[PDB]
Order: structure tokens, then C-alpha cells, then sequence
């Protein structure tokens, strides 16, 4: 009786969905072909027959991504109306994929979605998930968050934004995309999480010793950390936490909501033993400079307020006991507005494995959504690696071939300078 | 007795301003290096990606080619291997005889 | 969706086709009659991008090829894969240009064009939605450098928003094969650099030594020079017909790589280039292929990229392999090699990875590069123009087919305006 | 309960543990695994599971000893994040393990330590394992005892030195390595253990009746007089003594901290037999000039605190009798200035015989710690093993060249020197 | 980790490295292929610090092989365990070198340093952690020291901190098998002293007499010499890639034995060194082999060992033996001649103990000797200088290649410097 609902812009959110709705239906037995051998109709609506089809709407201007979806392993589950192609793509241009192409299909998109607002009495929340890296995924979710907002209003929007990371960058233009994508979804967005690649290949090599992570292994990973956010809405735990309450609690202000996602423990089948992962052992692998999955130090600024979304067998006296030493901890810096600033999650479900994966099986796990102030020299960077390409003024002119202004890129980075400030705004201590 | 003065040559002149591009700015800062006798010289970058824009000197820091540093305005420390001819990040943070180049904050360019 | 029509001009493109469309058809097993025999369903899920399927499960390239004279088609048609073409497209006059640049596109190209462009036109209709136009020709001859000039100022005109891919043979440092391809080629840059949005500027000079050092061959005939041409010119468009991790098209490799709407001239490399008994010396990974790109010796191109700085940098891998590998090798050659490359275009590597290999290979990487290091061959050319047009020899076969002086300097002046913004944007740092 | 970690500096230490933790599996039924068919907490750290994982961080710049454990049997014992590898070592160059190589990598060493002082509700102290010759053993644990100490203070560590010999070497720096890794952690280290090579050898001839002592065979020794220092904490006994009991009895000055080790029963199997090896018997055993297993002679000092650790049955009469018969012979000399300079132990269990090592099956046993003056020639030895080779500046351009002044060279033979007076001020009699 | 490059120059070390080649290949169970065929995982264990894995499970020596004529190099690939070698690194040039030292290091090496030492950034590129360069080469030949000092002022500036040792067969006292190599030799030392850490000292004309009066052999061919050298050249580096007691490497191999950053010059011993039917006559222990190894007729170097004190020793032990029995020996032999070992340097031997034997034996001994026995090596070839430069005799075969008076008198004052400082500290007791 309370449903949330996905969109999967662009190719770097239908490559993770692939293996999100991989992951479902691991915890209930959903067949491919949706048959099983009844809380878990928040993302589901049934048919009179044994079948069990999910609230899902892979969009996508390139036709490529979709057929491996119709051809895979879940060609079998999805229903064939929500599918929607296209006939070219915006290719990496964010004037295309808002102005020119993704500006036809939208129609086709939102009506889709208005035959999923139907099925739903409890209608709860959108998962917009996409990349701030190419064009279809930063350009059709800025036209589609402006175009949700406006039909409601009043749901919760949580997007999962793959961030650009600093170092390693599989696209030239990629500082034009996500300039241009946080101004647009500045307005709209509500709680926007961040991921980094280049943070999980270190995750991927040292914790889990693997030297060749493919893009099957790094999404199970992402899968993990958004298979425990919707935790506490399947499945009923001692302390149950919903997609309306972590607006309030994670989000001190309306521009900064940009929590970064860890994951623990992540470690792989022969390192599974010689340690016991304690729930005051897992707790401190969170807060390491290490393992946190966005390339920021935390401790080059403070965290304002995390969020430790529990499961598994965690039993409530360790976690008071254990966040009363992360809180006497030296390093770990609290704000000095902030009294204290956690939201304890515990939920009664184990972490279950995908088959042919690459984590151990473990009893217990913790997926940190901490919002700090260490994201902010990353956005003192990506207006560096934007004025660099436009003093010389790079590659304005496949932008203004295509329906933009001159003039509406400087007025996104003096909006976007002005989000700068706004973390110096937390830093500054208001004394007496 | 000891130096760094043949490890910077061997820097300088193969891994950040070997192209023939920037050939008369090798030759620029070629012979501002000769006449120094400092038995410590040391490398300032601006970004990560190790762009090469400053020459200093440490004594046991002054601007060859901000004038002077301290121990707060500094980031990561670079150490330039001659095997792999990188240079390779460093896990200490003290300003030493292996420590070959530096970065500094973004604070300090805007 | 997405087709591609590709035309074929000059004595030299109707020789690469030839080899292009013997390439294609083992990738996706095609017989010399136009028939599927292969074993992949990837295979025939996306056949129709270079190919319409007629009646009985028979496929025909979507492929129009352009001649003067009827020389260079008999040798096509005599030939294997050359009865799988349309009979209708073999669209050819009967004068022959003579290597003449000035025959090929005022005199005996306005009598042919009009049976030429009503072939496009018509090739055109049989498609779900039009992607480009690919070509192939080179600079230096009077077909393939008149022909082809003359159809992307029509064909832009027809189609004012598709992408214009030409593969042109560009004329060498040492042998000048033709006494006037000094001539042929300005007269030519001036329709690339205002019309095509990429231009595949490869060498043939280059292009031996890398038959005789790197592949260690004896005899290198035409056959083994276009055969290893064409190997890039498949490995670009591998990643638009077929499933990769990360997919891109030919838009993707335009507006990821192009800087300014005139600097738009590629120079492409290829790895692994192994030799007959040599393959047994090396390992075939990621850290091998990515150096064996960024050498001297791998640009087909004749110059050397130590000569000058890179702007941005594909590399299309192709094979299954992992990303992180590829994450690392595309970093690593940066930060070693950050002289190399410009300033103020940071992340300047392009990726894609697609999983299909080669048909018999495990993985290939094919290169295209921007660079600054093709300055000085619009700086070897344009000098090679100026001192056979101060005493003007080799004149009078252009002006009586109707041309000024008026137009060579234009082009003259058009070229060194390119001079002059290779120039520009090397040494503008901040 | 009262836990005690164990750090693995340098091959000559990892050889010992090696020997170490091949021991204590002995004494407590301990699988290579990690299984077994409460009290011994202190050097373990159990799992969830049934597996039993050391305290060690087995830490090393060459990578090729420790390769040899994780191919031996006692690779299912340890935890495979303890075992530290590295590029090049120091190889016999102090200047490389103190300010090149070791500066690398003491990062991670002390973080794996930061990840096992978590576990210990009441820790103890250290057991670093080191010699004074190698440039492994001597740069790094200098480096390790200054870091260790800032971070804890309050801890008692206890440093196990394989002491150059006078006479018979296997290096020609040695000298060169001793006066740094002195000076350096004369601060730090609180209670340094000599052995020498050359003394064991003795007793491998005589009293073992072998000629040929494998390193197999040199090392059982050295771990049964480690395993007996700590035998009190993993058993209980009647008179029990502790690490920080230790270092009050035997250390009468904050400069002079120098014991020795002097191991009894030593005898092959056919020598089991004629005799009786009573408490009074094996107690002459250990103040004999032949089985002082550093190279001194202790006829030529006195003793200023012995200090009797006996095992396996012993009854607490026997033991003064025992004593108050040495005290009174007259070669035995005490110093004038303490009255009564003992401290007894016992514990209830006897040692336990190595499957295919060389000693018998004994009953009671004695690992004796005198803080002798005897050790002071040794000392008014390696100066002059020091001096001969710097007034012609021999090898000197190798310290120099890896970052080390030429003035801190004769300002750690000025502490050195003024080492040797203190044990002097202690043969003196401050008549009234 | 701890790679090594090793460079092969002259004709002596490439003969050299064709036998030594041949000997690493037994002890890891090499085929001539190049892949394993061994019955011990140690083999593998550390195969990497002279390999590479290629493709299919093949290994590849990494060795760089110098030459300026095709003589040698069609030798080595026409005989067995020479097709191992990748032949990208056979860098030769073609006019020969003619012995003459300053054709090699100006004339023909300025052509050719250029191809080697791109081959050798290539080699170094494929390791881990690079630990040294291992050069075997002549004091007497034009190609062997005119690019044996070459690549050494290269590769130091290439690669200031890592180790380099050359294996310099030295002029002979007795036999003169060049008329000119006492020229040669005063030229290679001055480019010897400034810039490898450590030189292996041997020569022909003590290596026969331990061939034919220790070895009862009959005819000493070269295959037989260098069989013997080779033993030595792999007898150091097995303590740094199999697991021993007491462990050694290149680097305790340094700091160890040189006091002074000038004397770095060694001279080896083996042990056993038995006949075809001699070997019941003795016993295999070490203190045996110990007594063998600190004769007059084992020390390689043509000098003898009592004209001259010993300053630093290394005595390199293999096989499974006992530690007491060599500390003891070890101490036996210098109580009872402390006469030869120098007084300041106390406990002057630096014991190295493996485990695994040479292939087929119990125990072997490397000895690595430090001397002032060969000041008069120094003081042999600089009279044999000087009293051919009074007259200056074939000094026009030096001067016409670009070379002065003002050079020679300084490689005999370099060398003069170098008489003295053995001198110096031979005598100087406190
Ligand atoms: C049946 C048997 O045991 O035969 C032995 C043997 O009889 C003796 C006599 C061998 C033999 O050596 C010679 O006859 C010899 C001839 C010329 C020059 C030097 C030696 C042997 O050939 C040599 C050979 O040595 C090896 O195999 C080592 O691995 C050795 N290898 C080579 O030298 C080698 C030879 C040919 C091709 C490739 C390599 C080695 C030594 C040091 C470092 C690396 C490798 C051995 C034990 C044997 C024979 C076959 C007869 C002896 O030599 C060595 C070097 O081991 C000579 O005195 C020893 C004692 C051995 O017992
Ligand atoms: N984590 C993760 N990131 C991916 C994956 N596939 C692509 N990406 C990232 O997605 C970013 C590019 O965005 P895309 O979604 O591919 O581009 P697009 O929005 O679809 O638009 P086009 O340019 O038209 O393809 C890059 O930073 C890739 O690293 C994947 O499987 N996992
Ligand atoms: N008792 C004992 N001593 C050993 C053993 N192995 C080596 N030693 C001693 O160690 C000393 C040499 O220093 P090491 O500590 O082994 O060398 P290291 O610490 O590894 O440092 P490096 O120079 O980098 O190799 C000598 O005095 C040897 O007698 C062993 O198994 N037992
Ligand atoms: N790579 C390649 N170049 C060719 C081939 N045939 C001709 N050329 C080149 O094309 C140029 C001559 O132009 P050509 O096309 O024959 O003249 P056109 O018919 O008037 O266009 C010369 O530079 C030739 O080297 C070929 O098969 N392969
Ligand atoms: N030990 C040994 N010495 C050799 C061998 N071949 C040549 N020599 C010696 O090398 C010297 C001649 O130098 P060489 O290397 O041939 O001349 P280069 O080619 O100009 O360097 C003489 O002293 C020869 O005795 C060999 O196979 N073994
Ligand atoms: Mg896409
Ligand atoms: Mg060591």
C-alpha cells in the first residue's frame, strides 16, 4: 500500500537497473517469467494470472541498450509498453537530448508513467536513475524532473547520479554535460545521491582482490547500496525508515542534498573469515578516508548529518554503544551547529548474495548515506575543469548548433559558484 | 656532498617538458638551473595531473622562476621513480630528501 | 535505425571498397552471392545498417560506387564480392577525368552528377532513420579529388544535417606519385574544411613502413596496404552495429573529438600489428595495446607526433576484456606524456569498448587521434603549391576548363588560414 | 582480558615467529587451520566461526621471507591483511629503512596495528622481534619504536634483539648498524632482550651434543625462552608475573635496560637419563659462565637484578633453598648497593617438546633474565669495532647518499660513549 | 620484483651470454622453446626477474643483444637456445667496429645508441620493480668497451639509482691476443670508476690454469671457459630469486663490500672444481670447500692473492648445508690469516647462505673476492700505456676518429690515480 516507482535514463542507469531488478528478485523468488512459488507489492502490480510485473520505464534515445534487455534474461518480465526506444541519440550533447530529440518522446514518456500513477493508492516516491556523464542521461532527466515536478509536486524524487569522477574520465565534453545538469535539476531534485567510479576501482581492488572489475561486477555493487535504501519499505525491521523521511533528515537546506553512498563490508569469499564483523567492527569501516565510494577526503570537511541504514542481525544496544565512540573520535568531525547527527536504520534482512558474484555472504551490513562538506572541493574542481575548456571557448559550437544560448552557460556557472559559497556558508561557525 | 640536481635534469628534461613543443622552454629553464648551488631542489605543480608551471629549491623554499611555502599549504607529495619515469604519490606527508614534487591547495590560484 | 550509405569515388575508393566490403561481410558472414551463412544472431541484428535485404533472404550492400571511366569497375565486377553491388549503382561516365582535378568537377562532373545524386536520393528512402554518408577517395588524383568535392556541396545541400565521414588518401613527404597532386589537393582541402565534419587524413608513406618494420613483409602490394586500412575503417563503426559496454556512434565521435568547426582532421593507428612468427613474443593485454598505440612508428599518418601536441584522443577498443584495465592504461599515458598534451582540454581520452572482437582476434584497439602534428603537412603541401605557382607551370590544363587565378589564391590563403589555427590553438595556455 | 600483539621486524625476526607461532599451536591444540579439537585470549582473536587468528604483523621491505609463509604450513593460520610485503629492502642500509623504503610504507604497518588495538578491551603491551644487524631489522624497528610510542606512551614494549656477536659475523657493517639503532630507540624501548648467535652455538655443541645447528635448531631455542617470559599471562600458576611487572623488577635505571637470556634444561634425548635435573639442580644450570647465551663473561661483572622464571612443578621451598645457597657462594657476586636482588615465578605448566626438534621431555625448566654488568665490555667492544672503521670514513658514502647527515654519526657514538659510563657508575660504591 | 636487464655486448659476452642463457634455462626447466617443462614450483616462483610471459604460456628472456656486424648475432640464432630471444632486440649495426675503441664510441655507436636504448625503455617498462643492469662485455675489443662505456654514460643518466654491473674480461699478463689492447683498457676504466658501482674483474690466462691443472682438461675451448664464467655470473643472483637461510641480493652485495666509491673492482672463485674421475678423492664439506676457495689457483683474476692484502670478502654459499660449519670455517680462515686481511676493517666476511644447489650437485661456493692484490694489474697495464705513448705508436687509428692527446694523458693520469689509492689504503693502519 505504499509504492515507489523507476525511471532508467540514459545507458549508465539501464546497464545498473539491469542488475537492480537482477537483484530483487533474489529476495522474493520472482521468477524471470514473473511467476513464484505480499509485502513486497511496493514495486510490483500483479496480474490475475500467477505473474508479477515491475514499476519500471527503461527510456532510452539510442535503440542499442534495450534490445540486449528484450533478448536477455528478462525478456520474460517486463511488460513491452514500458520499453520505450528511440531513433537517434543525443550523443553526449546536452542540447540534444533536452532541446531537440528527447523534446519529442517525452510525451510518450510521462504518459507511461501516468498509467503507472494509477495502479498505485500509496504512490510514494520516483528513482531517476542516471549518469552525469553522458547526454541522454544529464540532458532527458533535466527535461523529465522539470516535467514530474510539475505534474505533482509532493512525491519524493530521489535520483542515484553517477558522479564524474577527477581523474578518470571516459568522455571529453563530460565537464559541458554536468554543469548544465545540476542547474536544471537544482529546482527539482530532492535528494540526489552520489557515486563515483574511480572510488569503487579502489574498492574493487583492495577489499575485494580483484584486478579486473567488469561493468557486471561494479553494478553489483551499486545494486547493494540501492538494495538497502528500499529495505525498510519490502520488509519490516525494528526501526523502519521511508523514502518521506529521508528527505528530512539527510537535507539541511534546499540546494545542499548531495549524500555519498558506502557500502559495508565488502570483502571477498577467502577473506570472509579470519575476522568476525562485529556491529561495532563494520561500524568504523565506514568512516575510513578508504572506503568511502565518492574520490573526497571526509576528512577535509565535516559531516553534517549520515544515516546508517542497518540489516541484518544487528541487535540495538551495539549501535548506541558504538556510535558513542565515533562521536569522542578525534578525527571524525561533527558540525558545530549540528548536535548530533545521526538516523539509525535497522531492518531484519541479511544481505543476500547474487549467484556468480563476487561479495561473501555476510550476516550483517550497514549502507551510509553521509552528507559532509568534503563534496565540496570536488565542486571547486568541475568548474575548473569547465573554465579550462571555455576561456578558449571549446566546443561551443555543437551546443549552439542545436538550440542554446551563449549567454545560458555563464549563467549556470555563476549559479553554480554561488552553490560553492553555500558549503562555506555550513563551514563558518555563527559564534555567541 | 650530495644533491638532487642530476635527478631533476633527469625530471625535467624526460618526463614533463620532453616534447619538442615546449623545446625553447626546456632551454628557458635549462640555464636558470646551472646557476644555483642549492643541494636540495624540489618541483610545484598545480593540479594533479602534474602541469608543470614552477621551479623551486628546499635548503635543509624560494621561487627559482607564491615565493615561499610552508608546511600547511601543501597537499600530496610526489616522488619521481627513474624507473617507471612517473611520478608516484607519497603515503608520508614530511617534506624530505626523497620527496620529489608537490601539490598545493586550489585556494591558492583563485 | 542509424544506416549509412556509402558512396565510393576515384581509382583508389573503388579499390578500398572492394577490400571494405570484403572485410564487412566476415564479420557478419556473408557469402559472394548475399546470403547469411553465420553462426552469431549478433551477426544479422543489425545486417541492415550497411545492407538492405532483398527477396529470398538475399542482402545487398548499400553501397553506390562512382567512376569515370569503365577501367577500374571491370576489375570490381570480374572479381569476387563484386556481383553482390547493385547493377543499378555502378553510376560511371565514359571520358575518363585523365587525373585531372579541373575535368573531374566543372566539365565531365556536371554530366554525371545528376545520375549520381537521384542514386542517393533513392538509396536514401530505403532506411528507418539516415545516420552519414562514408566515402572514399584520396587528394592527390583528378577523380577521386574533383568527383568528391563535387558531391558533399551537393549532398549537404540534399542533407544539411547528417555527418560527412571521407577517408582520404593524403599524398606522402618523399615520392610525389603525381607531378600536379600539389595541385589536387588545395583545390580539394578547400571542400573538406567547409562541408565534411571529419576527414581521415591517411598517408601511404607511413602506411609502407609499418608493412616493412612493425608487420615484417617483403612485397607489400596494394592488397596488403587497403587491407590494413580497412581494418580501421570497420573498427570505427564496430562499436554503432554491435552491443558494446560502452557504446559509441559516429556522433559520439564527433562532437567528443572535434574542437573547432575546421579542425577536424583525424589521423588513425591500429594495434595489435603482429608478424608472421613474432606473435609469440609478446602478451596481448591492455598495458601492451596501449603502448603500442602511442608510438611514432603506429600513426599511419607521415608525421611525428612528437611534432607537436594532441587535442583529444580516441581509442575504440574492441574484445572482451575489463574497464578498469582500460581505466588505467588511458590514465597512465597521460601522466607520463602530460607535455604531449594540451593544457586546456583536461580528460582528454575518448573510450569505447565493444564486445565484439575481430572475427579471430581477442581484443584490437583502433586509434584515431587529433593532433597538431599535421601543421606541417598543410605546411609541406601549401610550400609545394607556392613555388609551382610562382612560375605557374602545369597551368594551362586548369585554366582551360574554365579557372582563374583568382581561385588559386583563395585556396591558397585558405589553406594557410588552417596553418595559422593549428598554430593559434598549441600555444594559447592558461 | 590482557592482550599482547607481536610485531615481525627485519628476517631475523620472522624466522624466530615462524618458531613462535609454531609453538603456541603446540601448547594450546591449535590446528595449522585454525580449528582446534579461555584463557588464551591474549595472543588470539577468534571468529564467529570456529578459527583462532594470531596478533601478528609479520612486516618486511623484500618481499622473499615472507613468501614462505603464506606457502608453509601456517598459511591457514594467519590473517592474509597482516602479512606486509614490499618492493626493495634496505639490504644492510640503515639510511634505506629509516628515511627511503621504511618511510613508504609505515602507513600501513601502523593502521593494520590501529585495526588490531580496537580488539583489545585490555592491552598489554608489544613483542617487536628484531635484530641489531640487518638494515631491515635495525632502520625500521628505530622508525617503528619512536611511532608506536608517541601514539601510546602508556605501554610496555619489549624489544627481542639477536645481538651481534664479538667474534663470529655474517656481515661488515654491523658495526655500523648498532650505534643507530641504539641511539635512536634508547628512548623508546623499554626492555631489550640480547641474545647472540654465537653463545647458542656453544650450547648447541656441548650441552645438545650437535655439531651441525641448523637455523631449524638455533630458532626452537629462542622461542622456548619467548615462551616461557610469556607463559604467565596464557596460564596461571601460583606466583605469576606480568609484561608490566617485568620492566619494575628488572630495570633499575631508565638508561640501563639491557637483560639476558639463560634457558635451562638444555640437554639432547640420551642425556635425559644420568641425572636428575632437580629444582636445585637446573638452578645451577643458569649461573654458569657456559651457558650464558650472550657471549660475556660473567665472572667479570656483577649482577644487579636476576630475575628466575621456572615452569612445570617446582615447589615454592625448594626454590628458596635453591637461593639461599648461590647468594652465599662467593664467585657469584651481587651488586653492593641492592641487599636482595631476586624475583621468582612459577607457572603450572611444564614445556612442551616440538615434534622432531632436539630436546627431551623434561618436567621443570628456568628461563632465566639477569640484568648483569657483565654486558658492559660488549659494549666498550662495538665502539671499538666502530672507531677502527670511520677514522679512515669507510662506507660512509652509502649512509650519506640515502639521506643521512656525516654529524650524526659521531653524535650517536657521544650518546654511545656516554652509555658505557652508567654501567660503570653502577660498579662503584658511593661509600657514604 | 627486483628485475634485471641484461645488455650483452662485443663478441665476448654475446658467446658469453649464449652459454649463460644456456645455464638460467637448467636451472628452471627451459626448453629451448621457451616454456616450462620443470619439476619444482620454485622455478616459477621468481622466473619473472629474467623473463617475461608471453602469449600461450611462454617465456622470454629479457635480454638486449648489441653487436655492429652480423658475425656473432647469425651465430647465436643459428645455434640452440638462441631463437629464445625476442627479435626485436638483436640492435646491430653493419660496418663493424674493426677493434678500435674510438670507432665504437663515436663513429659507429653514435648511430646506433639510439636503437638500443629505446629496446632497452621497452625492457623496463614490463617489470615490476627494476633492481639492475648486468653487462658482460671486454676490457680489450673495439665493441666491447667503445659501446660498453657508451651505454653506461646513457643509462646512468637515464637511470641515476640503480645498480651496474659489468663483467669485464680483462687483458691478460702473459698472452696478448690484441696489439693494441692496452689502449682500450686505459680508455674503458676511466668510464668504469665514475659510473658502475661494481665491475667482475676475470681473466683469460688464470682461467686456462684452473682449467687444465684443478680441472685436469686437455684442450680448454672457449666453450669450456665460459661454461666456467658463467657459473659465478649466475652463482650471485640465485640468492636473490630462491629462498636461502641467510639472504643476499645485488644490493647487500654492494654496501658490503665497497669501503670506497672507486675500489669496486672483484675477482671471483668457484668450488667444487673436481676432474672426470677425481672426485672420490675427497670429501664435500665445507670446511673442504672453504680451503679450496682461499688458494693462489682459485682466484680467476691473474694475480696473486698474497702480493696484497684483502679488504671485504663475500663467499656466496649454495646447497643445504649447516650455518655453525661455515661461521666456524669462516672463522677459522681469518685467525689463521689475518696477515692477508686488512686491520681496520673487523669481521670482514660477509656470509651468503642459499638452499638450492646448482643442478645436479650437493653444495657449490661463489666466492666474490675485494683485493689489493690487483694494484699491480693497474700498475701491468699502465707501463704497457706508457711506453707505447712515448713513441705514440697506432695513434693515427685513434686520432682520425675525432680524438686528441689532451684525452689520453687523462685516462693515464685516471688510472695513476687508481695505482694509489690501492696503495693508500693498503698500508694506512691506526
Ligand atoms: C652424473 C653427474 O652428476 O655428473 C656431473 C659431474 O659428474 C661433475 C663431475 C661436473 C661436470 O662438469 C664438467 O665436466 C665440466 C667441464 C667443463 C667445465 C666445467 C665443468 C658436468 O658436466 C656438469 C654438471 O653441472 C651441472 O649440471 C650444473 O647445473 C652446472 N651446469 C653446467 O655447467 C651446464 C653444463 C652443460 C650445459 C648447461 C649447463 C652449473 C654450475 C653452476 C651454475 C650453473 C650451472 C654435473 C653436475 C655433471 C656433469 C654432466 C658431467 C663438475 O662441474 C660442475 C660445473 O658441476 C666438474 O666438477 C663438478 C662435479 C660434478 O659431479
Ligand atoms: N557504473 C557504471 N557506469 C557506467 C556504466 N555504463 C556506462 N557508465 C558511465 O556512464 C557515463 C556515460 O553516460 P552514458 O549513459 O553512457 O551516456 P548517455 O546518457 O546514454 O548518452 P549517449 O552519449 O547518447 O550515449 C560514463 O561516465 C560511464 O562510465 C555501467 O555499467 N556502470
Ligand atoms: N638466530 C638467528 N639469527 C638469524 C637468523 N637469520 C639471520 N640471523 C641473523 O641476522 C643477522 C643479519 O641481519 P638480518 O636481520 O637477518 O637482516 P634483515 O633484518 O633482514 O635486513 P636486510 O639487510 O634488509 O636483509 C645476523 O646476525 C644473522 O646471524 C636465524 O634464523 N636465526
Ligand atoms: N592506399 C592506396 N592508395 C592508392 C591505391 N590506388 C591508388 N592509390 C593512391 O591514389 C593516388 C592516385 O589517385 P587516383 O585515385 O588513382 O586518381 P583518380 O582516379 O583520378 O582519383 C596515389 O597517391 C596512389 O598512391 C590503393 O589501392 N590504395
Ligand atoms: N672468456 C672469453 N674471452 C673471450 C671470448 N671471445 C673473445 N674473448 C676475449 O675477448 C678479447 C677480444 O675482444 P672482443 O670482444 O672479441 O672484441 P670486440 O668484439 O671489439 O669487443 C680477447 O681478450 C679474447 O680472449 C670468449 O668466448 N670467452
Ligand atoms: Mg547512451
Ligand atoms: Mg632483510
Amino acid at each position: 500500500m505504499r509504492e515507489c516507482i523507476s525511471i532508467h535514463v540514459g545507458q549508465a542507469g539501464v546497464q545498473i537497473g539491469n542488475a537492480c531488478w537482477e537483484l530483487y528478485c533474489l529476495e522474493h523468488g520472482i521468477q524471470p517469467d514473473g511467476q513464484m512459488p505480499d509485502s513486497f507489492n511496493t514495486f510490483f502490480s500483479e496480474t490475475g494470472a500467477g505473474k508479477h510485473v515491475p514499476r519500471a520505464v527503461f527510456v532510452d534515445l539510442e535503440p542499442t541498450v534495450i534490445d540486449e534487455v528484450r533478448t536477455g534474461t528478462y525478456r520474460q518480465l517486463f511488460h513491452p509498453e514500458q520499453l520505450i526506444t528511440g531513433k537517434e541519440d543525443a550523443a553526449n550533447n546536452y542540447a540534444r537530448g533536452h532541446y531537440t530529440i528527447g523534446k519529442e518522446i517525452i510525451d510518450l514518456v510521462l504518459d507511461r508513467i501516468r498509467k503507472l500513477a494509477d495502479q498505485c493508492t500509496g504512490l510514494q516516491g520516483f528513482l531517476v536513475f542516471h549518469s552525469f556523464g553522458g547526454g541522454t542521461g544529464s540532458g532527458f532527466t533535466s527535461l523529465l524532473m522539470e516535467r514530474l515536478s510539475v505534474d505533482y509536486g509532493k512525491k519524493s524524487k530521489l535520483e542515484f547520479s553517477i558522479y564524474p569522477a577527477p581523474q578518470v574520465s571516459t568522455a571529453v565534453v563530460e565537464p559541458y554535460n554536468s554543469i548544465l545538469t545540476t542547474h536544471t535539476t537544482l529546482e527539482h531534485s530532492d535528494c540526489a545521491f552520489m557515486v563515483d567510479n574511480e572510488a569503487i576501482y579502489d574498492i574493487c581492488r583492495r577489499n575485494l582482490d580483484i584486478e579486473r572489475p567488469t561493468y557486471t561486477n561494479l553494478n553489483r555493487l551499486i545494486s547493494q547500496i540501492v538494495s538497502s535504501i528500499t529495505a525498510s519499505l519490502r520488509f519490516d525491521g525494528a526501526l523502519n525508515v521511508d523514502l518521506t523521511e529521508f528527505q528530512t533528515n539527510l537535507v539541511p537546506y534546499p540546494r545542499i542534498h548531495f549524500p555519498l553512498a558506502t557500502y559495508a563490508p565488502v570483502i571477498s569469499a577467502e577473506k570472509a573469515y579470519h575476522e568476525q564483523l562485529s556491529v561495532a567492527e563494520i561500524t568504523n569501516a565506514c568512516f575510513e578516508p578508504a572506503n568511502q565510494m565518492v574520490k573526497c577526503d571526509p576528512r577535509h570537511g565535516k559531516y553534517m548529518a549520515c544515516c546508517l541504514l542497518y540489516r541484518g542481525d544487528v541487535v540495538p544496544k551495539d549501535v548506541n554503544a558504538a556510535i558513542a565512540t565515533i562521536k569522542t573520535k578525534r578525527s571524525i568531525q561533527f558540525v558545530d551547529w549540528c548536535p548530533t547527527g545521526f538516523k539509525v536504520g535497522i531492518n531484519y534482512q541479511p544481505p543476500t548474495v547474487v549467484p556468480g558474484g563476487d561479495l561473501a555472504k555476510v550476516q550483517r551490513a550497514v549502507c551510509m548515506l553521509s552528507n559532509t562538506t568534503a563534496i565540496a572541493e570536488a565542486w571547486a574542481r568541475l568548474d575548473h575543469k569547465f573554465d579550462l575548456m571555455y576561456a578558449k571557448r571549446a566546443f561551443v559550437h555543437w551546443y549552439v548548433g542545436e538550440g542554446m544560448e551563449e549567454g545560458e552557460f555563464s549563467e549556470a556557472r555563476e549559479d553554480m559558484a554561488a552553490l560553492e559559497k553555500d558549503y562555506e556558508e555550513v563551514g563558518v561557525d555563527s559564534v555567541e | 656532498s650530495k644533491s638532487n640536481k642530476p635527478i631533476i635534469h633527469n625530471a625535467i628534461s624526460h618526463c614533463c617538458l620532453a616534447g619538442k613543443v615546449n623545446e625553447p622552454h626546456k632551454n628557458s629553464i635549462l640555464e636558470e638551473l646551472e646557476k644555483c648551488d642549492a643541494n636540495h631542489y624540489i618541483i610545484l605543480f598545480r593540479d594533479a595531473g602534474c602541469q608543470f608551471r614552477a621551479l623551486y629549491c628546499y635548503y635543509p623554499i624560494y621561487k627559482l622562476t607564491p615565493k615561499n611555502i610552508t608546511k600547511k599549504m601543501i597537499d600530496k607529495l610526489y616522488k619521481y621513480s627513474s624507473d617507471r619515469k612517473q611520478f608516484n604519490l607519497i603515503p608520508a606527508k614530511t617534506m624530505s630528501v626523497s620527496v620529489d614534487a608537490l601539490t598545493i591547495h586550489n585556494h591558492l590560484w583563485q | 535505425m542509424r544506416e549509412i550509405v556509402h558512396i565510393q569515388a576515384g581509382q583508389c575508393g573503388n579499390q578500398i571498397g572492394a577490400k571494405f566490403w570484403e572485410v564487412i561481410s566476415d564479420e557478419h558472414g556473408i557469402d559472394p552471392t548475399g546470403t547469411y551463412h553465420g553462426d552469431s544472431d549478433l551477426q544479422l541484428d543489425r545486417i541492415s545498417v550497411y545492407y538492405n535485404e532483398a527477396t529470398g533472404g538475399k542482402y545487398v550492400p548499400r553501397a553506390i560506387l562512382v567512376d569515370l571511366e569503365p577501367g577500374t569497375m571491370d576489375s570490381v565486377r570480374s572479381g569476387p564480392f563484386g556481383q553482390i553491388f547493385r547493377p543499378d549503382n555502378f553510376v560511371f561516365g565514359q571520358s575518363g577525368a585523365g587525373n585531372n582535378w579541373a575535368k573531374g568537377h566543372y566539365t565531365e562532373g556536371a554530366e554525371l552528377v545528376d545520375s549520381v545524386l537521384d542514386v542517393v536520393r533513392k538509396e536514401a528512402e530505403s532506411c528507418d532513420c539516415l545516420q552519414g554518408f562514408q566515402l572514399t577517395h584520396s587528394l592527390g588524383g583528378g577523380t577521386g579529388s574533383g568527383m568528391g568535392t563535387l558531391l558533399i556541396s551537393k549532398i549537404r545541400e540534399e542533407y544539411p544535417d547528417r555527418i560527412m565521414n571521407t577517408f582520404s588518401v593524403v599524398p606522402s613527404p618523399k615520392v610525389s606519385d603525381t607531378v600536379v597532386e600539389p595541385y589536387n589537393a588545395t583545390l580539394s582541402v578547400h571542400q573538406l574544411v567547409e562541408n565534411t565534419d571529419e576527414t581521415y587524413c591517411i598517408d601511404n608513406e607511413a602506411l609502407y613502413d609499418i608493412c616493412f618494420r612493425t608487420l615484417k613483409l617483403t612485397t607489400p602490394t596494394y592488397g596488403d596496404l587497403n587491407h590494413l586500412v580497412s581494418a580501421t575503417m570497420s573498427g570505427v563503426t564496430t562499436c554503432l552495429r554491435f552491443p558494446g559496454q560502452l557504446n559509441a556512434d559516429l556522433r559520439k565521435l564527433a562532437v567528443n573529438m572535434v574542437p573547432f568547426p575546421r579542425l577536424h582532421f583525424f589521423m588513425p593507428g591500429f594495434a595489435p600489428l603482429t608478424s608472421r612468427g613474432s606473435q609469440q613474443y609478446r602478451a596481448l593485454t591492455v598495458p601492451e595495446l596501449t603502448q603500442q598505440v602511442f608510438d611514432a612508428k603506429n600513426m599511419m599518418a607521415a608525421c611525428d607526433p612528437r611534432h607537436g601536441r594532441y587535442l583529444t584522443v580516441a581509442a575504440v577498443f574492441r574484445g572482451r576484456m575489463s574497464m578498469k584495465e582500460v581505466d588505467e592504461q588511458m590514465l597512465n599515458v597521460q601522466n607520463k606524456n602530460s607535455s604531449y598534451f594540451v593544457e586546456w582540454i583536461p580528460n582528454n581520452v575518448k573510450t569505447a569498448v565493444c564486445d565484439i572482437p575481430p572475427r579471430g582476434l581477442k581484443m584490437a584497439v583502433t586509434f584515431i587521434g587529433n593532433s597538431t602534428a599535421i601543421q606541417e603537412l598543410f605546411k609541406r603541401i601549401s610550400e609545394q603549391f607556392t613555388a609551382m605557382f610562382r612560375r605557374k607551370a602545369f597551368l594551362h590544363w586548369y585554366t582551360g576548363e574554365g579557372m582563374d587565378e583568382m581561385e588559386f589564391t583563395e585556396a591558397e590563403s585558405n589553406m594557410n588560414d588552417l596553418v595559422s589555427e593549428y598554430q593559434q590553438y598549441q600555444d594559447a595556455t592558461a
